[PDB]
């Protein structure tokens, strides 16, 4: 049908853009500088900078689902509007 | 596999490495072969590391970070500036239709009046 | 997920690791039952190589040197500025964060 | 009709502007000298700014295509106009060849 396809939008939309809200606050959770204590300074230093690599990563990973659910839309609504179609034919 | 041979070298190494993490934790959970006993110890900071360090976190790899941001985003900036622009042509002209995931049109004259099967 | 749980299943409400006393019993100079089905194929004959693979601690050298230059940048400005900028960073770190967070209601 | 594609390829630039936006701020936030915190705000406000009216334009496109969508296939055409076009655009020619023709051979009478 159509509904499915419609919900399935708006669902990967919310999902996309939850993501990358908690994402962001994920990063700023890990950017509070603090005193250590038992935690082998280099060792958390060196993977909070990669977890911060790979959470930029998910970032980018982001914007391209939000390109590529732009584009399907673009192909959506072109090929099943009435409106659109209608005019075409009366010019 | 030539190519990603050397990711499989750097994570089969730091696979046997690791299984000799859990090969000492294996050691850790015996009360035979060797005996655990607890008595405490010390060490004494040289600076406030964990936080200057931090500092570098964000320095060194929230420059990784920022530079990776940026770099999606100038490949991004450079891309913007061509199928769906073609497709418009074609449904103002022709006739189109989308069934299962492919795009199909019409040739016929059918919609206008022949009844030839 | 593997980080962080283990990270926050070491460092908080513990009896403290950092303690204990290593000290196996005996050396076992032959193949036992017990390595083989205690570790799933594994742990060859327990001998003097592999008493310091166990109870290796010297890290690899880059860190070593990362050390080295560590030390070599606490070389510069410090105790006046390492504690300055951890309050500076901290307060405009916790206002952008409650400033984000603040505004989804 | 034209205007979505507009709005939608706009949409497009705000993205890219968002994601260069973030990387900016976390730029001011690992240099020691974060002095412009009024600016620091300006661009937190962009993040904030950028995100919501992105999420906006798509929740409404959905919207609307919640109402326009029947899973049809819409059989109208335009064939038989440009049909009646073509033949008269071919009838044409046939007069400009009989024209050509009958020039040529009072060309040739004329010349003696």
């Amino acid at each position: 049908s159509k509904e499915t396809l419609l919900q399935s939008y708006n669902k990967r939309l919310k999902d996309d853009i939850k993501s990358i809200m908690d994402n962001f606050t994920e990063i700023i959770k890990t950017a509070k500088i603090e005193d250590e204590t038992q935690v082998s300074r280099a060792t958390q230093g060196e993977q909070d900078n990669y977890e911060m690599h790979v959470r930029a990563a998910n970032i980018v990973r982001a914007g391209e689902s939000l390109m590529k659910l732009v584009s399907d839309l673009k192909q959506f609504l072109i090929l099943n509007d009435f409106p659109s179609v209608n005019e075409a034919i009366d010019q | 596999l030539w190519p990603w041979d050397s990711v499989r070298n750097n994570l089969r190494s730091a696979l046997t490495e690791m299984c000799v993490l859990y090969d000492v934790l294996s050691i850790v959970r015996d009360k035979k072969f060797m005996t655990l006993d607890p008595v405490s110890q010390d060490a004494l900071p040289p600076k406030q590391n964990p936080q200057t360090l931090q500092l570098i976190s964000k320095k060194k790899s929230l420059a990784g970070a920022a530079q990776i941001l940026l770099k999606g985003a100038e490949r991004l900036t450079k891309s913007v500036t061509d199928f769906n622009s073609e497709l418009l042509r074609l449904r103002q002209h022709w006739k189109l239709r989308k069934v299962g995931d492919k795009i199909l049109g019409d040739l016929s004259y059918r919609s206008a009046g022949s009844l030839f099967p | 997920q593997l980080n962080t749980l283990n990270k926050v299943l070491k460092h908080e409400k513990t009896p403290l690791f950092r303690n204990q006393v290593i000290i196996p019993l005996v050396l076992s100079p032959d193949r036992d039952e017990d390595l083989m089905r205690q570790t799933e194929g594994r742990v060859p004959v327990f001998s003097h190589e592999v008493v310091p693979d166990h109870l290796r601690t010297k890290p690899d050298p880059e860190v070593e040197e990362q050390e080295k230059q560590l030390t070599t940048d606490a070389a510069r400005i410090g105790a006046d500025a390492a504690q300055k900028q951890i309050q500076s960073l901290n307060k405009m770190c916790s206002n952008l964060l409650e400033k984000i967070s603040k505004e989804e209601r | 009709l034209a205007n979505e594609r507009l709005r939608a390829l706009e949409d497009i630039e705000r993205e890219i502007g968002a994601i260069l936006q973030n990387a900016g701020t976390v730029i001011l936030e690992l240099s020691k000298e974060k002095t412009n915190e009024r600016l620091l705000d300006r661009q937190a406000a962009a993040f904030t700014a950028s995100v919501q009216h992105v999420e906006a334009e798509l929740s409404a496109q959905i919207r609307y295509l919640t109402q326009v969508a029947t899973g049809q296939p819409h059989e109208g055409s335009s064939y038989s106009s440009r049909k009646d076009c073509q033949m008269a655009l071919k009838r044409v020619d046939y007069a400009r060849l009989k024209l050509s023709d009958v020039a040529r051979t009072c060309e040739q009478m004329l010349e003696n």
